[PDB]
DNA sequence: CCCTGGAGAATCCCGGTGCCGAGGCCGCTCAATTGGTCGTAGACAGCTCTAGCACCGCTTAAACGCACGTACGCGC
DNA sequence: CGCGTACGTGCGTTTAAGCGGTGCTAGAGCTGTCTACGACCAATTGAGCGGCCTCGGCACCGGGATTCTCCAGGG
């Protein structure tokens, strides 16, 4: 698996600054959000393995992304 | 019985391992504590303790001082990015800022 | 008078093994203690937290290695495990 | 004759009330759930994911993005502009503690 | 005790800028530094008065302010 | 005879390095003081704080406007300024969630 | 098995404060994790509260603190009078 | 209008005082340490079966790209 | 206020997202099983901390100085 960080597509990242109230969107913001986006994953995504592998688990739960999630003071509603 | 030999002295460590074992049974976490989750505790403090205290010699070096004092500690943490964002959300007394000057701020 | 716990003396200790050459003022021993007093209850709730989602009653090594792991970033945390994991084996040994 | 040919702004506003009322996913499924395979492959080679899991994972993430682009928005404003910038990105992260 | 606000005063605040790093300050940012310091102020003390109410206690203490403090994901070191 | 008459901003700058590399309190003691007393009247009547106690509200009030008038300072370059202003700290709090 | 929730509770409550509405289970997951949180909090600071004090007990008045630390503003003397209301028709 | 020499003032390096907080020592006492003993949580082994992984049609709304100009970022 | 470019708008075209379907097995609950493990109980004991003695590192006070900075003169 390679590339996938072009898979948040422009028009993707267009319809969330549209969700924002973002009135302009600039042509050198998608490579920024990919990059703020990939960083907030990395840390989300791998709290969440070190909660699947304590689990003696080897499939990822969203029970176990909603405490990665919680740690880190973002805690979600409806798993 | 036999000598009454420290566990820290035996996992190499300075912290006390009794004392994080009776300060996990009496601080409502858990029904049991195993043996071993002290002597990690006590590695992971010691550790922490050890890095930061290395840096702020490092820091007291730099300004000339042989006692360490909170600047030297705040400096110490901030310094250091994995330090910086372990304790983000902490705040030093008597230690104030990292003495940074912005670009376009200089004549 | 009263006895209150403390890390006082653990760090001085802490330091001068690895530097024997300079000191600590009260005010930033005061410091260190809250620091140590601080991660003390973040790894030990969080090990209680992950006890408590694995239906667990008891906190081993594995709950404080995954602790370090979720609260220590990157480089900071593996020295830790490393760290951490070296003790284990020398205290079992 | 012409077509209609809306004003820079006009479709925008339109988006921006048609995506605030509506709680429909702006990302797609399958490319969000391919990045969160490959991100989890540097830590784990043999993971799996749920399907809820990769779900909560898109909800917090399209949040956490409309959040930042709020504060990333109103940092144009501030600076006299309505087009947003990665360097205003940059200041909502630092602001928030993110770097 | 009245117009305790104007206590902190303007080179305080300068002071405190100046420790920020700020370049230059605006006569208005004195009168919005200290409502930001009484709002702020005020939910600190107000959560360490129900710490002191809690114990039984008429004089708030040091560690119920650093609890109130560290409630907030503010926590202080030193006291 | 001339005045040395130094430009606007220089000392501004040698007060800015000055005060980073200390760690002297910046508010002074019975002025944080009587504003506690004054706020935490408003809740509870009779109320006393211990010496060691505004100690700790004081360095921390500190370090929150120090910080947030570091963040204040950073939106005024990204809004291409060097002046901070009021509309700048509305917007450093927001951001904050504050 | 049998799995912990707080849907049917809600259910009641809803019906109370208003019966012409209903509401769904993807709504209703929400308000479980919202009570579920919310519990985890207040019942975090009354463990803690009680830790500060070296008690070794949770009483009303560790609830009571836990809501005015965590509930800002006019909505924590509602909770503060409706807990009062409940512990006084408890006995 | 820009480059360069000289001097005013805040800042930095340095000698002498000392003092008060930091380092070292004495008990000793209370919390850390040793051994035994069970209830019991937990690691281990077998079943399974329900949900995720991999590939396939398809079709269709989502997305890349190019042409154009006017609101707007940016320079002064 | 002026420049210009680069991002808003619009469809052509493409291309993969998603719905539905089928098959397999990766593995999480589930149920026994048996087994070391930690709270608790006698028994104990040894350095942490309150306190006291000592002592020296940097705050203070000046003294001096490089040393960086602004104002004035020249090309």
């Amino acid at each position: 698996l390679r590339d996938n960080i072009q898979g948040i597509t422009k028009p993707a990242i267009r319809r969330l600054a549209r969700r924002g109230g973002v009135k302009r969107i600039s042509g050198l913001i998608y490579e920024e959000t990919r990059g703020v986006l990939k960083v907030f994953l990395e840390n989300v995504i791998r709290d969440a393995v070190t909660y699947t592998e304590h689990a003696k688990r080897k499939t990822v739960t969203a029970m176990d992304v909603v405490y990665a999630l919680k740690r880190q003071g973002r805690t979600l509603y409806g798993f | 019985r036999a000598k009454a030999k420290t566990r820290s002295s035996r996992a190499g460590l300075q912290f006390p391992v009794g004392r994080v074992h009776r300060l996990l049974r009496k601080g409502n976490y858990a029904e049991r504590v195993g043996a071993g989750a002290p002597v990690y505790l006590a590695a992971v403090l010691e550790y922490l303790t050890a890095e930061i205290l290395e840096l702020a010699g490092n820091a007291a070096r730099d300004n000339k001082k042989t006692r360490i004092i909170p600047r030297h500690l705040q400096l110490a943490v901030r310094n250091d990015e994995e330090l910086n964002k372990l304790l983000g959300r902490v705040t030093i007394a008597q230690g104030g800022v990292l003495p940074n000057i912005q670009s376009v701020l200089l004549p | 008078k009263t006895r209150k716990e403390s890390y006082a003396i653990y760090v001085y200790k802490v330091l001068k093994q690895v530097h024997p050459d300079t000191g600590i003022s009260s005010k930033a021993m005061s410091i260190m203690n809250s620091f140590v007093n601080d991660v003390f209850e973040r790894i030990a709730g969080e090990a209680s937290r992950l006890a408590h989602y694995n239906k667990r009653s008891t906190i081993t090594s594995r709950e404080i290695q995954t602790a370090v792991r979720l609260l220590l970033p990157g480089e900071l945390a593996k020295h830790a495990v490393s760290e951490g994991t070296k003790a284990v084996t020398k205290y079992t040994s | 004759k012409k077509p209609h040919r809306y004003r820079p702004g006009t479709v925008a506003l339109r988006e921006i009330r048609r995506y605030q009322k509506s709680t429909e996913l702006l990302i797609r499924k399958l490319p969000f759930q391919r990045l969160v395979r490959e991100i989890a492959q540097d830590f784990k080679t043999d993971l799996r994911f749920q399907s809820s899991a990769v779900m909560a994972l898109q909800e917090a993430s399209e949040a956490y993005l409309v959040a930042l682009f709020e504060d990333t928005n109103l940092a144009a404003i501030h600076a006299k502009r309505v087009t947003i910038m990665p360097k205003d990105i940059q200041l909502a992260r630092r602001i928030r503690g993110e770097r």
